[PDB]
C-alpha cells in the first residue's frame, strides 16, 4: 500500500511515561500528613477565629418589647431607634463597621440583571439609553433613571450610628470612617462617573433619581470622591451578595493615636435612623461591630472544617491501614 | 460550498439541533437568561472543526477528480439516548423548580417590595416565564463539545492504527489502514470476527505438490530437479520419479490431457516478451496449477481473442478457443470449450468438487477412489480442485451457440441469460480425480487466534472452501483443541427439532453452507415464517455461545447473510476480517468491516473500515488499539458527562438561595469555555495516550479486553454516577464557599463576601476538582498528559486574570463583567484555604473511594500494574 511507518515514540504508542500507582505506601502517608496538617490549621483558624472579639445587634425592632416597634409603621417619615448595648472586652486594632439583611434575596435573576453596568461605568450613551437589563427602572416619568435597576434603586439607607456612654452618662460618639469599604478595583474601575465636566450636577443631565430614593445620586457624599456611583456605600451594596443572608462592611474604625483600645470595655448605645422595611418580607437588620486579626476574620466554619475534615483524613488514613495489614 | 456542509451536521444528530433549538429561546429578550454566547461560541467550535475533520477528505476528492481529467457505532446510540436523558432530567427539574419558584413568587415575591415593581404577574406565570430560564439556564447539562470530541478521539485513535510498525508487512510494503475513522471505539467492544481462509489465514502464495488422476496419488517419494526441456524452468523442487517418467513416454491419454487442462481451463495473462513464459494469474489457483502444468512440459505459449498456443513437449498445437465460461464466486467453477485443430471441440472444466459432483457423470470408475483422495489431501492443508472434461457431437454444439450470440449482446443488461447456458450442459462431465496444492499458514496466525480467544473474542472462519482445509488449519492456528467437541451436523437437525417441539473451554461445531439454508430453510405462511425464525435465533445463540464454528461452502450471498444474523439478532457488536470480491458484501454488514490485501484483489480492502496484510496483525487492532480506543473512549465519557453536571449544577443549588430564580452561579464566559477550554484537552490527550498497560505488557495479557466486550467501564447506571457524583461534587463545590461565605472570609478593607467572589471560587474549585479529576484516571502520565492537566489548570487561571484584568472590562463592559475578582478573591488565604478545603473535600474522598475500590475489588489492569514486570 504505502512506504514504512516511521518509528516514533508517538506513532509507536510507547512516550516515557510515569506509571503512578496508588499502592499502600503512596496513598496512606498523603492522608495522614493532610491529616497532619489540616488538624493544626484548623486549630489554628478556630482559636484565632474564637479570639476575635465581636458583637451582634438585631434593630428591625418587629418583635414586641423592643422600644422602637414604633418604626414598624412610621407614621411620620424619620423614625429613630435607640439600642444600649455593652462590651465585656475591649476591641484591640482597628474595628469594622458593618450591616446586614437577613431574609433579602438580593441575588435574585430578575434582580442581579437589573442594571446597566456599562452605565455604571459611566457610558456617555448608557446614561441616556438605559438597557432593557433594568427595564422597570428605566425611566420615572419622561427622562431614564442614572442609577436604574432594581438594585440600585432599593438602596439599603439606614444610618447606624455608634456612641459610647462614658461614666458621666454623657453619649462620646466615636469615629466612624466612611473611605476604603469597597475595593480598591470596584472604586476605580468596575465602577466610574460620567466623563467631563467638573460637577456632578451638570454630568448628570436629563436623569431622575430612583424612585424609592429620597434625594438624587448628585450629593450622596459630601466629599467630591465619594459621591456619584463612586460612592462607596453604593458599591459595597450594588456589588450583590451571594446569599439572602448576607453582611456588607459599613464603616471602619481605625486604631486610636493612644495606646488605649479602640472599643473599650464598658456600655454603648446605638441611634439607628430606621430607614428600611423588611418586615414585610420576614426580614431583619443587624449591626456588628468587629475586630481585625491579622489571619482573616471570625470564620468558624473553616476552623470547625479543617478540624473536620482533618480529623476525618486521619480517621480514613487509620482507617486504610487495617485493610493493608488483612491484605499484606 | 460549505454551507450545505453544516446543514446535514444538524438535523440528523439529536443534539446539534437542540442547542439549534436553545439558541433561538435565548435569542428572544423575554427569556435572556444566559446570552447567546453561553451557545454560540462553544456551538461553532463543536461544528467548526468538526466540519475541517471532514472538509479535508472532501477538497482531497475534489482535486484527485480534476487533473485527471450505514454503519453507526453502539457508544453513538447510547449518547443519543443520553441527550434525551438530559433532555428529560432537564424539563423535569425545569418544572420540578419551577413548583418551588411558583411558591417563592407568591409567598415571598409579592411582598419583597425589592422585587416586585408594577406589572400583573401571576405566581404560576412566572413560572411559565422561568420555565424558559430553567431550560435556559442549565442548558450546558447536554455536553455541547460532545460529538466534536468523539469525532477526534476516533480520529486519531483510527492513526494509530494505521501507524503501528508491528501492524506493517515488510515484503508486500502494506501497512494497517483505518478506512473508516467513526467505529475506534467499538473494535474494543468486539464481541464477534470472520475471516475467509484464504489470503486472511493464508499467504496465498500456492506451490503445486500434489494431484490425483485416475484415483491414483502422485506426489510422494519413491522410484529431483527438472532438467530435461525449456519450459520446465527449474523453481519447484518435486519428487515422485514415476509422475516424472509418466509423461518422457508412454503417455496415458488420462495423464496426457491432464496437465494439458490446467494450461488451457484458465484465464492468467501469459507473458513471451521475457522469454521465459512467465505467469501472472488473478486468482492464485489458476496462476499455481497452470505453473505445474509448463514444469510437466505441458506449458502453454499464448493466447489471442479466439485462439491458443498452447504447446506440449514442444509440440505446439493451437486450438481455436470460442466461448469462455468464466468463474464468478457465485458458481465456483470455470470451464471452456475450445475447438482442436483436427476438427472436434473439446470441453474442459474445473473446480470445487460440490458444484462439480453435482454434475458427475452416470457411472465413472473414477467416482469414489477420487472421493477419498481428496479428503486425504485436504487432510493436511491442501487446496483439492476437481478437473473434469467432456467431448460433446456438434449437434450439441449448434442449439448451445445461439443463446451464447443472443446473451453476447451486451446492450443495457447481461446477467441472466449466461446464467442458465452455463448450467444445462455441463451437468455431465466425465472426471479425472482433483489436484492438490498447499497454501500454509501465514506465520504468527496461531499467536492471534489464541491471544484474542484468551481475550474472549469469538472467532469464526466463513469460507466457501473445503469443509476440511478450514477445519485442519483450524487446529493448526489454535482455532479448535482438544476441549472441543466437533460435531456434524445430522444432529443438529435433531437436537434443533427436539428443542422446538418442547417450545410447541470451548464449544464449537461443522456445517456446509450447501446445509446451512436447510436449517435456515430459504395462515401457513406466519406460521412458517415464525417457524424458521424460532430455528434462526434458536441456532444463532448455538453460534453466538461459541468462540470457533465452522461455517463453510456459503457463497458471497451468504456471506453478509451470516453477519447479519448474529448483529441483529443478538445486538452483539460484529468486526469482519476478509478477502477478495467474494467478501465485500458481509464486511459491509459487520460494525467493523475489515480486509487484507492478500493476493486477490484490492477488492475486501476498497469495501471495508481498518484493512491491513496479516492475520496476525488483528492482535494489536484489539488488544492493544481497540482495547486502549475503547477505555480511552469510555473514560472521556464518565469525565465529560461529570465535568457537566459538577457544573452546570451548581446553578441548581444556587437556585434555592437566590429566590428558585435560575441566576448563573458563574462568570458569563465560564459556560462558554468550560467545554471546549478548560476541560477538553486533558480528557482529550486520555482520549489517545491513557494506557492503562503497556503495549507490550497489552499483548501479554489478553485479559484485559473484558473490560469492553463486557461494558463494564461504562454504562447506564455509571452515567447517573457521574450525575450523582456531579451533585455531590456541585453541592461541595457550592455549599462549602456559601458556610465559608455565610461568615467573613477575610472580610477586610478588600473584603470578598459577593456573588462575583462567590462565583470565582466556585469557578476555581471546579477546573482544579475536574482538571486534578482527570489527573487522577490517567494511568498514564506522559510529559504531554501532566503537561494538558497543569497546563490546563494553568489556561484556566492564565486567560481568568485576562478575563478579570481591567484591560478587557473597557473592551466589553456588559459582557466581561468580572473584574479584579479573582486578584481580589485568590489573594486572600481564606478563600485558597477554602478552595484548598473545597478541592481536597472534592478529592480525598475520591481518593478514597478509589484506593478504597481498588483495594476492595481491584481492577484487572490494577492487579497487573501492581508489578514492575
Ligand atoms: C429609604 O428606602 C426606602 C425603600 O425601602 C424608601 O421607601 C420608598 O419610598 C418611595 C418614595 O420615596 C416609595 O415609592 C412610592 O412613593 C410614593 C410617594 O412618593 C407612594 O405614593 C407610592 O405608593 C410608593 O410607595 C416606596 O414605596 C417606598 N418603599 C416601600 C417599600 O414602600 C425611602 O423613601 C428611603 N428613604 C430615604 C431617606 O432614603
Ligand atoms: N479460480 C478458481 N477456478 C475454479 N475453481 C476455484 C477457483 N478458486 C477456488 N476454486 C474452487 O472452488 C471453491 C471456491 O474458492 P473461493 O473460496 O470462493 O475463492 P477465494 O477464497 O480465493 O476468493 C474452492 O473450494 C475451489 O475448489
Ligand atoms: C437605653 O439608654 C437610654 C439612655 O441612656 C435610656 O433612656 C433607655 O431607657 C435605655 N433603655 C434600656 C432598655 O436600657
Ligand atoms: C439619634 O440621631 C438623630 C439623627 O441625628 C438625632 O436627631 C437624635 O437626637 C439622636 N438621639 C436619639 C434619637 O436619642
Ligand atoms: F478465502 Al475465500 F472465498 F475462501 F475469499
Amino acid at each position: 500500500k504505502t512506504r514504512r511507518p516511521d518509528n516514533t515514540a508517538f506513532k509507536q504508542q510507547r512516550l516515557p511515561a510515569w506509571q503512578p500507582i496508588l499502592t499502600a505506601g503512596t496513598v496512606l502517608p498523603i492522608f495522614f500528613i493532610i491529616g497532619l496538617i489540616f488538624i493544626p490549621i484548623g486549630i489554628g483558624i478556630f482559636v484565632t477565629s474564637n479570639n476575635i472579639r465581636e458583637i451582634e445587634i438585631d434593630y428591625t425592632g418587629t418583635e414586641p418589647s423592643s422600644p422602637c416597634n414604633k418604626c414598624l409603621s412610621p407614621d411620620v417619615t424619620p423614625c429613630f431607634c435607640t439600642i444600649n448595648f455593652t462590651l465585656e472586652k475591649s476591641f484591640e486594632g482597628n474595628v469594622f463597621m458593618y450591616y446586614g439583611l437577613s431574609n433579602f434575596y438580593q441575588n435574585h435573576r430578575r434582580y442581579v440583571k437589573s442594571r446597566d453596568d456599562s452605565q455604571l461605568n459611566g457610558d456617555s450613551s448608557a446614561l441616556l439609553n438605559p438597557s432593557k437589563e433594568c427595564e422597570p427602572y428605566r425611566r420615572n416619568e419622561d427622562k431614564p433613571i442614572a442609577p436604574c435597576g432594581a438594585i440600585a434603586n432599593s438602596m439599603f439607607n439606614d444610618t447606624l450610628e455608634l456612641f459610647l456612654i462614658g461614666n458621666d452618662s454623657y453619649p462620646i460618639p466615636i469615629a466612624l470612617k466612611k473611605k476604603g469599604i469597597a475595593w480598591w478595583t470596584d472604586k476605580n474601575v468596575k465602577f466610574r462617573n460620567p466623563p467631563g465636566g467638573d460637577n456632578l450636577e451638570e454630568r448628570f443631565k436629563g436623569t431622575t433619581k430612583p424612585v424609592n430614593w429620597l434625594k438624587p445620586v448628585y450629593m450622596l457624599d459630601s466629599d467630591p470622591d465619594n459621591n456619584g456611583f463612586i460612592n462607596e456605600d453604593f458599591i459595597v451594596w450594588m456589588r450583590t451578595a451571594a446569599l439572602p443572608t448576607f453582611r456588607k462592611l459599613y464603616r471602619l474604625i481605625e486604631r486610636k493615636s493612644d495606646l488605649h483600645p479602640t472599643l473599650p470595655a464598658g456600655r454603648y448605645s446605638l441611634n439607628v435612623t430606621y430607614n428600611y422595611p423588611v418586615h414585610y418580607f420576614d426580614g431583619r437588620k443587624r449591626m456588628i461591630l468587629s475586630t481585625i486579626s491579622w489571619m482573616g476574620g471570625k470564620n468558624p466554619f473553616l476552623g470547625i472544617a479543617y478540624i473536620a475534615v482533618g480529623s476525618i483524613s486521619f480517621l480514613l488514613g487509620v482507617v486504610l491501614l487495617v485493610i493493608n495489614h488483612k491484605y499484606r | 460550498t460549505f454551507i450545505p456542509m453544516n446543514l446535514f451536521e444538524q438535523f440528523k444528530r439529536a443534539a446539534n439541533l437542540y442547542f439549534l433549538a436553545l439558541l433561538i429561546l435565548q435569542a428572544v429578550p423575554q427569556i435572556s437568561t444566559l446570552a447567546w454566547y453561553t451557545t454560540l461560541v462553544p456551538l461553532l467550535v463543536v461544528l467548526g472543526v468538526t466540519a475541517i475533520k471532514d472538509l479535508v477528505d472532501d477538497v482531497a476528492r475534489h482535486k484527485m477528480d480534476k487533473e485527471i481529467n450505514f454503519k453507526r457505532t453502539k457508544i453513538d446510540y447510547l449518547m443519543n439516548y443520553m441527550v434525551y436523558t438530559i433532555f428529560v432530567v432537564l424539563i423535569l427539574l425545569s418544572a420540578g423548580l419551577a413548583i418551588g419558584h411558583a411558591y417563592w413568587e407568591a409567598q415571598v415575591g409579592n411582598s419583597s417590595w425589592y422585587l416586585y415593581d408594577g406589572e400583573d404577574d401571576t405566581p404560576s406565570y412566572r413560572g411559565f416565564l422561568i420555565f424558559w430560564g430553567y431550560i435556559i439556564v442549565l442548558n450546558t447539562m447536554v455536553p455541547i463539545s460532545l460529538y466534536v470530541s468523539v469525532e477526534v478521539i476516533r480520529l486519531g485513535q483510527s492513526h494509530f492504527i494505521n501507524w503501528d510498525l508491528q501492524m506493517y508487512y515488510a515484503e508486500k510494503d502494506t501497512p494497517a489502514k483505518a478506512r473508516t475513522t467513526t467505529l475506534n471505539e467499538q473494535l474494543g467492544q468486539i464481541h464477534y470476527i470472520f475471516s475467509d481462509k484464504t489470503g486472511t489465514l493464508t499467504q496465498n502464495i500456492m506451490t503445486f505438490k500434489k494431484c490425483c488422476i485416475n484415483g491414483q496419488i502422485y506426489g510422494d517419494h519413491r522410484d529431483v530437479d527438472f532438467s530435461w526441456n525449456t519450459y520446465a524452468d527449474g523453481k519447484l523442487a518435486f519428487y515422485d520419479h514415476y509422475l516424472i517418467e509418466q509423461i518422457q513416454s508412454g503417455k496415458e491419454p488420462e495423464v496426457r490431457q491432464f496437465f494439458f487442462l490446467l494450461a488451457v481451463c484458465h484465464t492468467v495473462m501469459v507473458d513471451r516478451t521475457d522469454g521465459q513464459l512467465n505467469y501472472q494469474a488473478a486468482s492464485p489457483d489458476e496462476g499455481a496449477l497452470v505453473n505445474a502444468a509448463r514444469n510437466f512440459g505441458f506449458a502453454f505459449l499464448a493466447r489471442t481473442q479466439n485462439t491458443i498456443t498452447i504447446s506440449e513437449l514442444g509440440t505446439e498445437r493451437t486450438y481455436n478457443v470460442l466461448a469462455i465460461l468464466d468463474f464468478n464466486s457465485d458458481r465456483k467453477r470455470m470451464s471452456i470449450i475450445v475447438r482442436t485443430p483436427e476438427g472436434n471441440i473439446k470441453l474442459y472444466c474445473k473446480g470445487a468438487d460440490t458444484v462439480i459432483y453435482e454434475r458427475l457423470h452416470r457411472m465413472n470408475p473414477t467416482k469414489q477412489e477420487t472421493q477419498d483422495a481428496l479428503d486425504i489431501f485436504a487432510n493436511e492443508t491442501l487446496r483439492t480442485l476437481c478437473l473434469c472434461y467432456k467431448e460433446i457431437e456438434e449437434k450439441e454444439f449448434t442449439e448451445w451457440n445461439k443463446k451464447f450470440m443472443a446473451a453476447s449482446v451486451a446492450s443495457t443488461n447481461r446477467d441472466e441469460a449466461l446464467d442458465k447456458v452455463y448450467e444445462e450442459i455441463e451437468k455431465d462431465l466425465i472426471l479425472l480425480g482433483a489436484t492438490a496444492i498447499e497454501d500454509k499458514l501465514q506465520d504468527g496466525v496461531p499467536e492471534t487466534i489464541s491471544k484474542l480467544a484468551k481475550a474472549d473474542i469469538k472467532i469464526w472462519v466463513l469460507t466457501g472452501d473445503k469443509k476440511e482445509t478450514a477445519e485442519n488449519i483450524g487446529f493448526a492456528c489454535e482455532l479448535l483443541t482438544e476441549d472441543t467437541t466437533i460435531c456434524y451436523g445430522e444432529d443438529i437437525n435433531s437436537l434443533l427439532h427436539a428443542r422446538m417441539e418442547n417450545q410447541r473451554g470451548n464449544r464449537a461445531l461443522i456445517i456446509t453452507g450447501s446445509w446451512l439454508n436447510e436449517i435456515l430453510l430459504e395462515q401457513s405462511k406466519r406460521r412458517l415464517e415464525a417457524k424458521k425464525e424460532q430455528r434462526q435465533k434458536n441456532f444463532v445463540d448455538l453460534a453466538c455461545e461459541c468462540s470457533a464454528v465452522i461455517c463453510c461452502r456459503v457463497t458471497p450471498k451468504q456471506k453478509a447473510m451470516v453477519v447479519d444474523l448474529v448483529k441483529r439478532y443478538k445486538k452483539a457488536i460484529t468486526l469482519a476480517i476478509g478477502d477478495g470480491a467474494n467478501d465485500v458484501n458481509m464486511i459491509k454488514t459487520a460494525h467493523i468491516g475489515v480486509g487484507i490485501s492478500g493476493q486477490e484483489g484490492m477488492q475486501a480492502v476498497m469495501s471495508s473500515d481498518y484493512s491491513f496484510a496479516q492475520f496476525r496483525y488483528l492482535q494489536r487492532l484489539l488488544l492493544v488499539h481497540g482495547r486502549w480506543s475503547y477505555i480511552r473512549m469510555c473514560k472521556f465519557l464518565r469525565y465529560f458527562f461529570y465535568k457537566n453536571f459538577a457544573f452546570t449544577l451548581v446553578h441548581f443549588w444556587y437556585s434555592f438561595f437566590n429566590g428558585y430564580s435560575a441566576q448563573t452561579a458563574y462568570e458569563d464566559w465560564f459556560i462558554t469555555l468550560y467545554n471546549v477550554l478548560y476541560t477538553s484537552l486533558p480528557v482529550l490527550l486520555m482520549g489517545l495516550l491513557d494506557q492503562d498497560v503497556s503495549d507490550k505488557l497489552s499483548l501479554r495479557f489478553p485479559g484485559l479486553y473484558i473490560v469492553g466486550q463486557r461494558d463494564l467501564l461504562f454504562n447506564y447506571k455509571r452515567f447517573f454516577v457521574s450525575l450523582l457524583h456531579g451533585v455531590l461534587t456541585s453541592m461541595i463545590l457550592f455549599f462549602i464557599p456559601l458556610g465559608a461565605y455565610l461568615q467573613t472570609v477575610g472580610q477586610d478593607g478588600e473584603a470578598p463576601s459577593d456573588y462575583q467572589s462567590f462565583a470565582v471560587t466556585i469557578a476555581s474549585a471546579l477546573v482544579i476538582t475536574v482538571n486534578f479529576q482527570i489527573g487522577l484516571d490517567t494511568s498514564y502520565w506522559t510529559f504531554v498528559n501532566a503537561f494538558s492537566i497543569f497546563g490546563s489548570i494553568a489556561l484556566y487561571f492564565g486567560i481568568m486574570f485576562d478575563f478579570h484584568s481591567a484591560g478587557i472590562h473597557v473592551l466589553f463592559p456588559s459582557a466581561f463583567q468580572f473584574t479584579g475578582t479573582a486578584s481580589n478573591a485568590l489573594r486572600q488565604p481564606y478563600i485558597w484555604l477554602t478552595i484548598i478545603l473545597t478541592v481536597a473535600v472534592c478529592l480525598l474522598p475520591v481518593v478514597a473511594i478509589r484506593f478504597l475500590s481498588m483495594t476492595i475489588w481491584p481492577s484487572e489492569s490494577d492487579k497487573i500494574q501492581k508489578h514492575r514486570k
